[PDB]
RNA sequence: AUUUGUGGGUGGUGGUGCAU
């Protein structure tokens, strides 16, 4: 049950946004952020069929004027699906420049995009190319210390996965702050990756990848002093038992150059 | 014909592209003219309005907690580190050959130092400098104090022997080497004003304006 | 109650030669 004028205006605005490439956005679209039924207006206007530049502009306007929860809901329900569709059905699995700009804006304002997409991408099972693109975008435009630590703790407390491990590798390349709790979470992730000689799950016997090995090497190069004597010994034991053949030297060098906090 | 009909096929399809582009812009302009207020009436008609967050809230206290920065970089090879420095040594060498072709007041800190002792007041001042640097203008003033105070002390006394004076003196030398590699404009201003004052003193009195401080001035600028 | 003052990363949302 929607008004006929409302439906006509929404369809006309969606068509104008889909066909628009340059110029100014409509005042209807500018006052949509200052309205209530924004999700319904966007669904009627079909933002999936609209322009990526117009979508990036709408996301920036919502991040600059609207509220964080409405911004997170809109960002999830539009951008996550659109980015997944673009990555799956791109001509060469290539991300759009305007979509990347919108994602960079959403990362600059990370109070919404994390709970909107970062847990949602891992839950929806982003592919290897999608995980690599997400890690590259995060390394290009990271976030504040609190948001980075929350994202890292969420990724470590999440189960072992290729996309989660790639996200952990990109976060370790960014080299954010790891407190005692974050270092404990990293050590728990390493112990879960290592085998247990009574009850064991799947990661005890599951093989580890080169991305996970590089993530462990970067974590050892960054947070060597954030691990205590027992934590450094546990990291060295993990890097010996289930570590790589060629990363073992740098791993042991970092685990021996690390100091107890 | 190929440079004409291509120009024809371009601009026709360009204007076709232009007219289509202008049509969407006019539609958006019409959307901001009448459909804008209609959208305001649209929102007045229509109506449409955890665990990870707790883990995020748990990580929020795990972000304002402890922290330690130690993000190390790559490993410098021995020959590689040696070569770049050798390159760095060479870079100033041809440049030399190309050149071979073409805390505030004195007494403000003098009283502070005289109250102290110039056996480690330098190291104390080095801390005071490092403190300010931890917070460059004050550093330039500090170097000015360093210079005129070195001159001042060399004028003052020689009770410290070659193993009590040269210690703090060479400490001042190394300190001013570091502050030379950090600051140069101020040092040039200092030396230039001092040498003009040198001339003025000499002109007022040829022999009655000599100084051991001037001697060590010449020596230090020469090795600097 | 984000922004400024000090430092610093400065290239592959890389093409390509080839093997399988």
């Amino acid at each position: 049950a929607l008004p006929e004028k409302v439906i006509k205006a929404y369809t006309t605005v969606g068509s104008i946004l889909k066909t628009w490439t340059h110029g100014k956005l409509p005042k209807l679209f500018k006052v949509i952020p200052s309205l209530r039924n924004w999700q319904d207006v966007i669904y009627v206007t079909n933002p999936e069929e609209w322009s990526p530049h117009v979508v990036y502009e709408a996301t920036k306007l919502f991040v600059s004027n609207l509220t964080a929860k409405e911004s997170q809901k809109f960002i999830n329900l539009i951008l996550l699906e659109r980015f997944r569709d673009n990555i799956e059905t791109s001509e060469d699995h290539s991300l759009n420049y305007h979509i990347y700009r919108a994602v960079k804006k959403s990362l600059y304002k990370p109070s919404a995009f994390f709970k909107g997409f970062l847990f949602p991408l891992v839950e929806t099972g982003c592919n290897v190319r999608e995980a690599t693109i997400a890690g590259s975008v995060l390394a290009k435009v990271s976030v504040p210390a609190l948001h980075s630590s929350a994202a890292l703790s969420y990724l470590l407390r999440l189960p072992f996965s290729p996309p989660t491990t790639v996200f952990i590798k990109i976060l370790l390349d960014k080299k954010y702050a790891l407190p005692y709790q974050t270092v404990d979470d990293c050590v728990y992730y390493f112990m879960r990756f290592r085998i247990l000689d009574g009850s064991n799950g799947e990661d005890a016997t599951r093989v580890l990848p080169v991305i996970w090995h590089k993530a462990f090497l970067t974590f050892a190069q960054r947070y060597k002093n954030d691990i205590t004597q027992d934590q450094r010994d546990f990291l060295l034991e993990t890097v010996r038992q289930r570590g790589h053949k060629d990363i073992g030297p740098e791993i042991r060098r970092e685990l021996l150059a690390g100091a107890s906090r | 014909k190929k440079t004409k009909a291509e120009v024809m096929k371009e601009v026709i399809a360009k204007s076709k592209f232009y007219k289509q582009e202008r049509q969407k812009a006019q539609g958006i302009m019409e959307d901001q003219i009448d459909n804008l207020d209609d959208n305001f009436e649209d929102v007045m008609s229509e109506l449409m309005m955890t665990d990870l967050d707790k883990e995020y809230d748990i990580k929020v206290k795990e972000l304002q907690l402890d922290k330690r920065a130690a993000p190390s970089d790559r490993t410098k090879t021995e020959e590689e580190k040696n070569a770049e420095a050798e390159e760095k040594k060479r870079e100033l060498e041809q440049q030399r050959l190309d050149r071979m072709n073409g805390r505030t007041h004195d007494a403000l800190l003098d009283q502070v130092k005289k109250l102290d002792l110039d056996d480690h007041p330098k190291i104390v001042k080095n801390i005071i400098k490092a403190y300010q640097p931890k917070l460059k203008e004050k550093l330039g003033k500090f170097t000015a104090v360093l210079l005129r105070h070195i001159i001042f002390l060399s004028n003052q006394n020689y009770l410290k022997n070659v193993q009590s004076f040269k210690r703090t003196q060479n400490a001042l030398i190394s300190i001013l080497k570091s502050l030379s590699e950090k600051y140069n404009r101020e040092l040039s201003e200092e030396c230039r004003d001092y040498i003009n004052e040198m001339q003025a003193r000499y002109k007022k009195n040829h022999f009655d304006a000599l100084s051991n401080g001037d001697l060590v001035f010449f020596s230090i600028i020469g090795i600097l």
